[PDB]
C-alpha cells in the first residue's frame, strides 16, 4: 500500500560526483526508521539494502559507494547515492523496494546516460 | 487507537447473500487494504479476499470466484463482503482485517453468518451417532440418521438410502426408501424411520459387515450424505 | 452382471481439468440414471450431480456450477465428468454410479484424482506440528511451520505470518515476514527459518498465551493458514 | 428412469361396468413382483397403492373398488381397474407412479365423461 511518486529514467553525464535515484513514498507514516526496511535492487541482485531494526546497511562489492539518506526515510524518501563509477558500471533499471512494518511496495527507476 | 467494528451477525437462507461491513477508525483508511478472512465452526482460517480502497484494487480467492465481491467505501472508511449464492458450507464467522499486500495485522470483532433451511439449494444436514460402534459377531448394533428437514418428497415418498463402504471397496447400497432392501442384501439389515428420525438396525454383526455406513437423502438437491459410522469388531 | 468401470487415477496441476470415463455394461444403459459421487481423502461422500442419458436430462450440485459437465454416450454406454479449474479442494477419489432419479446402487471403483502443485490456483499447504502444546508456566513452547511449497516471493521476501487466537477472541498478528515481532508483541515470541520450514519460538510461555497459533503465507494466492495449534496449561 | 407410454386422457359412459385408467411401463426390468411398488394419486391423494414386497392392496372408503391386476405388473402393465360408480364420483387427474427396486417414474390420465 506504499505508493510511489514515479519516475520513469533519470539520466547522468561524467559530471554527475554523485548520482541520485529518485524514489520517494508519498504515504509513509512511519514515526521511527526502526520500522521501515529499504532494499534496492539492481538486475534482479540487492545492491542495497537498509534494516531499519537493526540500523545497518549492506552492499556488495561492485556497489561500495552505494548508500541512502536515513534522516529522510521518515519523509518517504529511500533515493539512492552513487558516485559517478558504480554508476558507469551499473546503467539499467533499478527496484526502489520500501517496507514499512506490514505495508509494502516498490517503483522502478531506469538510470540511463546522456 | 486502530479499530475495526463490523455489522451484527446475520442469519439467510440457503442460496440468499450477505453483506457484511466493516467501519475502520484510528488510521488513515485509504492507505492500508482490507482482508476478509472467514472460519468455519471447528475449522482453520480461509483466506477470501482482499481490496486496497486507494485504487479499488481488489484480489480474490478463486475459490469464491462470482460469488464474494469486496468493495470499499473511502469517505465512510468502511469496507464491504457481499458472498451471494449461500450454501451450509458458507455458515461460518467472518472477519476484516486491516493490512498490507500479503499480511493481516488489526482484526475486526467478527460476524456470524448462519446459513438457516427453507431455502432452494441448501444442504440438509445428515447426522449420525454413533461415530464409531464397536461390537462382538452375533451382538446386534443400531445406527442412527437424524436430518435437518423431512426428507419427506412432494410425491409422499421418503428418499433416505443406507449405504456401507467396506475398508477399502466402493461403497454399496443396503436400504433404500427408508426401509426397503436390496436385492443382495441379508435379511439380517432393517431400515426404519419417519420425518426426521432414521434408525439402520444390523440383528447380527458378522465379520464381513466392517466398514463405513453413510445414510443418504435423495429428496431435496444437492443430495447430501450422513458424516459416517465406523463400524468395527 | 452390473459392472461400472472408470479411467485410471490422474494427476492434474491446479487450474487444470479432468475427465473421468465410466464405461457400463450388464445392463441397458438408457433405462438408469447415473450419478457421480466424490470423497475428499478423510471425508464424506459428496453428491456432484446426475444424468439421464435417454434425454441427456443433467441435474447438478450448485457447489460445482460452471465446473462440472457430466455427459453420456449411450452408443459406448459410457458416462463422463468433467471437472475445470481444478484447485487444491478437488483432490479426491471420483466414483461414478448407476441408479434411479433418487438412489444410486452400483457403483465403480472409483478414480483418484490428485491436485498438485505448480499451477495458477493451488493451495500451499500450511502443515503446524504439534497440534495440541501443554505446557507450565515459564517452560518454552515451539511451534513448527512446514509449508508443501517455498514461500519466498519473486521479490525474494518471505512471506509468511504468526497469528494467535485467544479464546473468545479475534486473531491477532505476532509475527509478520519469517521473523519479524509486530508492534505490542513481547521479546518472548520469536520466529525462524526460511524456505518452506519455520518456527515460532515462546521462550517463557504465561497465562496470557493460552490460544491457537495459525502460521500462514501470504507468497501465493490463494493465502493459506495452518491447521492451528492449541496451546494450553 | 421408468418409461410411460403416455395416454393424455381416456373416456368413458355409464355402459362401462368397469372402468380402467391405462399405465404401462416400456422399460419395466424386474423378475418378482416384490420389487415393485404402485401408487395411484386423485387430485393429490392416494387412492390405491400395491406394495409388491408385503404382497398387500390399500384403498380409501370412497375408492372400495380399486384394483389393478398383479399379473400384469411385470410386463408392464399397472392400469387402475374400478367401477363405474367410483369412476362417475371422481372424474380428473389421476397419476400412476411406479416404482421398481431404486427405479421409479410417474405419468398422468384424465378420466372425462362423454
Ligand atoms: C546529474 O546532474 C544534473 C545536473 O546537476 C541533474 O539534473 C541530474 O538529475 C543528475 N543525475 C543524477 C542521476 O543524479
Ligand atoms: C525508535 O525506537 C527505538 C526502540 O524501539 C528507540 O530506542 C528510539 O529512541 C526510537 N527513536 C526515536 C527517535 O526516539
Ligand atoms: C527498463 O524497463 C523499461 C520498462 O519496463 C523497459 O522499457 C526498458 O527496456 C528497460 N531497460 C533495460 C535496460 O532493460
Ligand atoms: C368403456 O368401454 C368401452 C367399450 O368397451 C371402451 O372402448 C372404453 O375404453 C371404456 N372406458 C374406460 C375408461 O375403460
Ligand atoms: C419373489 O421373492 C420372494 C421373496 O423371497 C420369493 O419367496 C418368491 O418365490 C419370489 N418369486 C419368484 C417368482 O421368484
Ligand atoms: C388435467 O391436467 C391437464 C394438464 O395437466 C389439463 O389440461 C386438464 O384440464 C386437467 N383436468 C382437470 C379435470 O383438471
Amino acid at each position: 500500500q506504499l505508493l510511489f511518486n514515479k519516475t520513469k529514467s533519470v539520466d547522468f553525464t561524467f559530471g554527475n560526483d554523485t548520482v541520485v535515484i529518485p524514489c520517494f513514498v508519498t504515504n509513509m507514516e512511519a514515526q521511527n526508521t526502526t520500522e521501515v526496511y529499504v532494499k534496492w535492487k539492481f538486475k534482479g541482485r540487492d545492491i542495497y539494502t537498509f534494516d531499519g531494526a537493526l540500523n545497518k546497511s549492506t552492499v556488495p562489492t561492485d556497489f561500495s559507494s552505494a548508500k541512502i539518506e536515513v534522516s529522510q526515510l521518515l519523509k518517504g524518501d529511500a533515493s539512492l547515492k552513487m558516485d559517478k563509477s558504480d554508476a558507469v558500471s551499473h546503467t539499467g533499471n533499478y527496484t526502489c523496494e520500501v517496507t514499512e512494518l506490514t505495508r509494502e511496495g516498490e517503483t522502478i527507476i531506469e538510470l540511463k546516460y546522456r | 487507537q486502530v479499530q475495526l467494528v463490523q455489522s451484527g451477525a446475520e442469519v439467510k437462507k440457503p442460496g440468499a447473500s450477505v453483506k457484511v461491513s466493516c467501519k475502520a477508525s484510528g488510521y488513515t483508511f485509504t492507505n492500508y487494504n482490507m482482508h476478509w478472512v472467514r472460519q468455519a465452526p471447528g475449522q482453520r482460517l480461509e483466506w477470501m479476499g482482499t481490496i486496497y480502497p486507494g485504487n479499488d484494487d481488489t484480489s480474490y480467492n478463486q475459490k469464491f470466484k462470482d460469488r464474494v465481491t469486496i468493495t470499499a467505501d473511502t469517505s465512510a472508511s468502511t469496507a464491504y463482503m457481499e458472498l451471494s449464492s449461500l450454501r451450509s458450507e458458507d455458515t461460518a464467522v467472518y472477519y476484516c482485517a486491516r493490512g498490507g499486500y500479503r499480511a493481516m495485522d488489526y482484526w475486526g470483532q467478527g460476524t456470524l453468518v448462519t446459513v438457516s433451511s427453507g431455502g432452494s439449494g441448501g444442504d440438509i444436514v445428515m447426522t449420525q451417532s454413533p461415530l464409531s460402534l464397536p461390537v462382538t459377531p452375533g451382538e446386534p448394533a443400531s445406527i442412527s440418521c437424524r436430518s435437518s428437514q423431512s426428507i419427506v418428497y412432494s410425491n409422499g415418498n421418503t428418499y433416505l438410502g443406507w449405504y456401507l463402504q467396506k475398508p477399502g471397496q466402493s461403497p454399496q447400497l443396503l436400504i433404500y426408501k427408508v426401509s426397503n432392501r436390496f436385492s443382495g442384501v441379508p435379511d439380517r439389515f432393517s431400515g426404519s424411520g419417519s420425518g426426521t428420525d432414521f434408525t439402520l438396525k444390523i440383528s447380527r454383526v458378522e465379520a464381513e459387515d466392517v466398514g463405513v455406513y453413510y445414510c443418504f437423502q435423495g429428496s431435496h438437491v444437492p443430495y447430501t450424505f450422513g458424516q459416517g459410522t465406523k463400524l468395527e469388531i
